[PDB]
């Protein structure tokens, strides 16, 4: 037996979905997501850390001269400085006073850290949505996972659920993500090969693990300074330690729709987003025979109190008859008011409570108590406290009924205006009639 | 330091502390059943520009339908008497006269 509904992507927003099964006593189902993780597809371009600068000793040459080379080594960099005459602790270092030679040499490479203070710089498209979704209806009451798509069908005490594709492509991550360990960041790192001294990426490896590195790090020698050992240099300072303290906050403090960023697998909990369709085979079990439930009849409806807050701020007397005891599944089968409970004991007694929130001035909705169904229409006062600490549990529809005071009010003058317009129409007919025959 | 909040609500962390998630109700300052501004004055304090606009909308037709009420029977008197202020040796009839009424 299919069935479908549409819950909104509201985490703790406990949708109930009523089922109306001709052959059986009506139930309502409550359908909660617990969480939702939004997971991109992520491919790494590169990894990026903290630069080591090598600078071996200085190849001083007393009495002779040498050569520099060239080395298979990132940003390397190797002059030979030609007269130079270093003094050691000792005294001078050569003989020679002028014939000597220093070869400075230094080059760039990955830090013996770098296995374990990186930043992994991906691309992020083709998100998949799981959610956790809490199944009750009767005696049923568990959670379970689910894939948001419209391929996976899960079981719940013998039912089966395909919750649909998601009704939004959106997502908080960029085309384009950095990731460092427990942040994620929004971020047009450059290209690997191309990344430049000083900022992020200004040198960049494939893998972790890669033997290869770019380095452009703006390294250059210059001359030792005169009598003195040093291998003298200038280097741009590390652009991903510049980072680290430029990052500002990660997008966990900034993502729309107050999705929260986790990472070690990159995902986006809990996003107040868009909707879940869902798809819903129900047993034969599940429901009661029409036989077995009670025959509620002549159902109606008064409310006792509303107001409009984000709680379930109203409150209803439904009354009716009953043949015997027992349970009724119970919904509004308006969106501008959502019920607390999802069935009410019915006793003889004739009448029992049951609790609604909504979002507008006047709503009229209608529930049903099993097979009965009654209208209930409200006064509902604007709340008083100015903040909650919990979101709205009513669907925001704010739009007065058409018997609500202020569109009363619109229909009496609207009809009074019209009214009058249409005698000025029949009074201009009439007179260009007998001003015709004339 | 004052965060507005709106019915979607804001997130607030300070320091350490575990982020504070805060949602505005629809509190407004009129009265959604009381006379008619009161009603426009109720909805004016949850929906503002809407509430102007609407009202605008709605106090503009109703100026051009009453208008057209207007300029309606003014045609109707104009062309039922016209036969009457044309001609030289008449007047309004006495009965007539009276109901639409003729300038003497």
């Amino acid at each position: 037996y299919e069935h479908t509904a549409t819950i909104p992507n509201v985490v703790g927003f406990p949708y109930k979905a009523h089922i109306e099964r001709n052959g059986f006593s009506p139930m309502t189902l409550q359908l909660e997501v617990v969480e939702t993780s939004l997971e991109p597809t992520l491919n790494l371009e590169y990894i990026t850390c903290e630069y080591k600068t090598v600078v071996p000793s200085p190849f001083i040459k007393c009495c002779g001269t040498s050569e520099c080379s060239s080395k298979e080594q990132p940003d390397y960099q190797c002059k030979v400085y030609t007269g130079v005459y270093p003094f050691m602790w000792g005294g001078a270092y050569c003989f020679c006073d002028s014939e000597n030679t220093q070869l400075s040499e230094a080059y760039v490479d990955r830090s013996d850290v770098c296995k374990h203070d990186h930043a992994s710089a991906y691309k992020a498209h083709t998100a998949s949505l799981k959610a956790t979704i809490r199944i009750s209806y009767g005696t049923i009451n568990q959670t379970t996972e689910a894939f948001v798509n419209g391929e996976h069908a899960v079981n719940v005490g013998g039912s089966k659920f395909i919750f649909g594709p998601i009704s939004t492509a959106w997502s908080p991550f960029d085309n384009k993500i950095v990731v460092y360990k427990d942040d994620v960041y929004n971020q047009d790192f450059p290209p690997y090969g191309s990344g430049q001294p000083g900022r992020f990426g200004d040198i960049q490896s494939r893998t972790v693990e890669s033997k290869d590195l770019y380095a452009n790090t703006a390294l250059k020698l210059s001359r030792p300074s005169p009598g003195v050992v040093h291998v003298p240099y200038t280097q741009t300072p590390s652009g991903f330690k510049y980072w680290l303290k430029e990052k500002g906050s990660s997008l966990n403090t900034k993502a729309p729709f107050g999705c929260k960023i986790k990472t070690n697998p990159v995902r986006a909990m809990d996003c107040a987003v868009g909707s879940i369709p869902v798809s819903m085979d129900i047993p034969d079990s599940a429901f009661t025979r029409v036989v077995d439930a009670p025959a509620v009849t002549d159902l109606s409806c008064q409310v006792v109190v509303c107001t409009h807050s984000s709680d379930f701020g109203g409150v209803a007397t439904l009354s009716y008859k009953t043949d015997k005891p027992g349970d009724c599944a119970v919904h509004s089968h308006s969106n501008v008011a959502t019920l607390q409970e999802a069935t009410v004991k019915v006793k003889t007694a004739g009448k029992v409570t049951v609790h609604f929130s909504t979002a507008s001035a006047s709503p009229a909705f209608k529930v049903s108590v099993c097979d009965a169904k009654t209208t209930c229409t409200a006064a509902c006062e604007p709340p008083k406290d100015h903040i909650v600490p919990y979101g709205a549990s009513h669907n925001n529809q704010v739009f007065p009924d058409m018997s609500g005071t202020a569109m009363t009010w619109v229909q009496r003058l609207a009809s009074g205006l019209g009214g009058l317009a249409l005698i000025a129409v029949v009074v201009l007919v009439l007179v260009t009639c007998i001003t015709m025959r004339r | 330091r004052i965060i507005p909040v709106t019915e979607e609500g804001i997130e607030y962390q300070w320091g350490n502390n575990p982020p504070v998630r805060l949602w505005a109700q629809l509190t407004t300052e009129g009265k959604p059943h009381g006379w008619p501004h009161e009603i426009i004055q109720y909805y004016y304090g949850l929906y503002p520009a809407a509430t102007i606009a609407a009202v605008s909308g709605a106090s503009l037709m109703a100026l051009l339908t009453l208008a057209a009420t207007c300029c309606m029977l003014a045609t109707a008197r104009r062309k039922c008497l016209t036969p009457y202020a044309l001609t030289p040796g008449a007047v309004v009839p006495l009965t007539l006269g009276l109901l639409c009424c003729a300038p003497r």
